[PDB]
C-alpha cells in the first residue's frame, strides 16, 4: 500500500546519481529513496559525509526503500528511456521499468539507513555558488596529503572582518582566496576535509546551482551546506588548529614579473617533461630581455625555453628590474596556481632566490598564492 | 627544498 | 657523419605513437624502450624493437646530414608531443646529445651507443603475398577478439594465419567460441599455417587501419618462426610466430540448425548489454528466451536481482525481429562471447542458428559472407 511508486525524467535521475555515488568513495553503499510531497530524496552518507538531493517527480505514491547505490548507477545510466518507473514491489524488489526493459533490485530495510544528523549551528550564512566555488577551487589543490599532518588535510573556512576565506598549505605552498559578506557574522575557523570539500564543489558546480546561492551553517564539529535549497550536504571537520598563515604572506618584494599566464603555464609544462620524480625543478633566469626556463633530468638530458619580452597580450612578458634572477621552483605548485585562476596574465613577486614568491592575478583582487622556491 | 614555518614538519 | 635533419612535427608525432605502442609488454615499463633514428636518402627511419616485435617506420624528412643515432623512445615522445612548432630539426650534437630545436626551445637527449640497438632480422621466406590493408584489417578484426587469455594454452593465445586454397584465413578460439575470417587471394599461394601473438596481431591491425594505409597494400612474408610484413612500403613489422599447432576447428562448425533468429544487430548488442548489467563475474550469463512473437533476454545477479528486456517480432528494419520457429527455445550465453561478435562486424542485421540448449550456435551476418562465429552456450 504505502510503497513507493514515482515517474522520473531518466537525465535528472543520472544526474543525482552521480553526486550520491561519489560522495561514498562501494558495493556495500546504499541509497535511500524517499518519495513525498511531489519530490524523490535522495539519500547518501558514511562515516563522514551525509548527502540528501531532492528532485522533482512525479509522485504516484508515497513511500521509502533503499537499494545499492552502485548497482542504481549502473542501470540508470544504460537505459534509453527519457522517462522511467521506479516502484516498490516488496519481495519482487525495486522496479526501474523503461519501455522494453525491467530491472528488479533487491531492497535492504530503510530502519538499517541512519537519518541525518541534526546540527544546531554557531554560525549561518549564506552566499553565492559562484563565489564559494571561486574559494574551494583556488584552495583545494594545496591541502596537504599527509595523512599524518591531520589539521592540513583539508580547507581552513574562516571569517576575516566581513571577509570569508579559504586557505590551505601543504608545507610548500599556500593558497588563500576569498569574498567579501553582507551581514556581520561571527569570527569563526573550521577545517573542512579534502573529500567534503571536493564533493561541495562538484555540486556547486552544477548548471543548476552555479546561478543560485548556498547557505552555510556550521558549529565547532560539523558544517552543513544547503545548496539552491534542494541539496544538503552534512560534513563532518577535522579536530586541529589551522597555522596563523598571515605572517607567510611576503610584504614587500625587490622584483615583479608580468607574464601571459597560458604561454608561462605551457612553457613550465613543455620544460619539466626532463626532469625525474624527487628532482621536479625548473629554473627561472629572469631579466628584462628574456625568461629563460630550463631543467635537467639525470642520465636524460635538459631543456631551455626563451621567452622574450613582449607588451602582446598573447605573448605578453614584463620583468621591469636590472638585475637578472635565477630562482627555481617545483613546477607542479607553479602550474596548480596558473591552472587555479583564468586569467589573461599573471603577476609573480619576489625577493632572493631563498625566499617565496608571492603570485596574483590582476583583475582577481581576492586571490592570493605563495610557493616557496627550491634551489637549482 | 626549504618549507613554510610550520612547527610541526616545516 | 651525424645526423641533421628538419621534420613536420605532426608525422613525427604519429611515428613515436607507433613507436611507443608496439614495445608495451606485461611489467615492461616504457622507460627503458630505445628508438634507432636513421637519417638517409630523404628519409627518417625509426625503429624500435622488443624481444618479440621489430618496428621499422620510414618518413619523409629534410636531411640535411646523414646519421644514425640513438635515444629513449618515452622521452623523445613525451618531448615532441609538447612542442607547437609545426616543424623541428632534429640534430646529433655528439657528446650534449641529441638536440630537439624549435623555434623557442631546445632539448638534449642523451644517446645510447648506437652500435648496440640490433638491425631488422633477416627473413628467407618460404611464401610472400600481397593483400590489401582493407581485407587483412577485417580477418584481424573479426577474429582478435576471441584469442585464448590463457598461458597454459599458448599455442591458442594467438591467430591461425592460414591458407585453405585460394582462401586466406584468420582463426581464433578460447575454448568458449570460436571466430572464422577469410578473404580471396588471386594467386595461389603455398599452403601454411601460423600462430600470430596477439599482441603482434592488435600492432599490425592498428598500423593498416592508419588513414595512411588502410586504402594501400601488406605485403605478408613468412616461414615457419617468425612472420614480416610490409605495410605500404614504407612500414615493417617483424614478429615471432608462436609454436604449436592450431585445432582442426572445421569439425566444431554446426552442419545444421532447428531453429533461426534474425534480428537488428544493434537493438540485440545493445538489451544484452543492458540486461548483462545485473550479472556477477563467475556467473556472467544471459538467457534467451525464443518464441515466434517475443524474445526475452533475461539474467539473474546473486544477492542483487534481476532483469528482463522484451523485444517483439518486427519487420521494421530499425527494429527488425524474426524467429520462424512454432518450438520455444530458452538458452543462455557469456553476454561478453554474444557481443564481441555483434560488434565486429558492422550490419544492420545478424542471424544467429540454433539447435537444442546445449549446442553452439552460428553467427552469420548476412551481407558478410567470409565471417563466421561459433559460441558454445552455458546453462542457465
Amino acid at each position: 500500500h504505502h510503497m513507493l511508486k514515482l515517474i522520473v525524467e531518466t537525465k535528472t535521475l543520472v544526474q543525482s546519481l552521480g553526486f550520491a555515488s561519489s560522495v561514498v568513495e562501494p558495493e556495500y553503499a546504499n541509497i535511500k529513496l524517499s518519495a513525498q510531497d511531489g519530490n524523490l530524496e535522495l539519500s547518501s552518507t558514511n562515516m563522514d559525509l551525509y548527502l540528501s538531493q531532492k528532485i522533482a517527480v512525479q509522485v504516484v505514491s508515497e513511500g521509502e526503500c533503499t537499494v545499492s547505490t552502485k548497482t542504481l548507477n549502473d542501470i540508470v545510466r544504460k537505459l534509453p528511456d527519457s522517462e522511467l518507473t521506479l516502484t516498490d514491489l516488496g519481495t519482487t524488489g525495486l522496479e526501474i521499468k523503461g519501455k522494453n526493459c525491467k530491472f528488479n533490485l533487491f531492497t535492504l530495510p530503510v530502519s538499517s539507513f541512519p537519518a541525518m544528523d541534526s546540527i544546531n549551528p554557531e554560525a549561518s550564512f549564506k552566499i553565492s555558488c559562484t563565489d564559494f566555488a571561486k574559494i574551494i577551487e583556488s584552495t583545494k589543490f594545496s591541502i596537504s596529503l599527509d595523512e599524518t599532518r591531520y589539521n592540513l588535510n583539508g580547507v581552513y573556512l574562516h571569517i576575516k572582518d566581513k571577509e570569508f576565506c579559504s586557505a590551505s598549505t601543504d608545507g610548500h605552498r599556500l593558497s588563500i582566496s576569498w569574498v567579501t559578506l553582507e551581514k556581520q557574522i561571527k569570527n569563526f575557523g573550521v577545517i573542512l576535509p579534502q573529500k567534503s570539500a571536493e564533493e561541495i564543489l562538484k555540486i556547486v558546480k552544477d548548471p543548476k546551482n552555479i546561478n543560485e546561492d548556498i547557505e552555510i551553517l556550521l558549529n565547532s564539529n560539523k558544517i552543513k551546506f544547503i545548496c539552491n535549497e534542494n541539496t544538503i550536504m552534512l560534513s563532518k571537520l577535522i579536530d586541529g588548529t589551522f597555522p596563523d598563515y598571515s605572517t607567510f604572506i611576503p610584504e614587500s618584494s625587490s622584483s615583479k614579473l608580468v607574464i601571459n599566464r597560458k604561454m608561462f603555464a605551457d612553457s613550465i609544462e613543455r620544460i619539466a617533461i626532463i626532469t625525474v620524480e624527487k628532482f621536479r625543478a625548473v629554473k627561472l633566469s629572469l631579466s628584462r630581455e628574456t625568461l629563460e626556463i630550463s631543467a635537467v633530468g639525470e642520465a636524460r638530458g635538459n631543456a631551455k625555453e626563451v621567452i622574450n619580452s613582449s607588451q602582446d597580450k598573447e605573448s605578453f612578458y614584463e620583468y621591469n628590474s636590472d638585475e637578472s634572477l635565477a630562482i627555481g621552483f617545483n613546477p607542479q605548485y607553479l602550474e596548480d596556481v596558473l591552472k587555479a585562476v583564468k586569467s589573461d596574465l599573471v603577476e609573480l613577486y619576489f625577493s632572493d632566490v631563498s625566499a617565496p614568491v608571492l603570485i596574483k592575478f590582476p583583475e582577481n583582487p581576492k586571490d592570493i598564492f605563495i610557493v616557496l622556491p627550491v634551489k637549482v | 627544498v626549504p618549507t613554510l614555518p610550520l612547527v610541526p614538519x616545516g
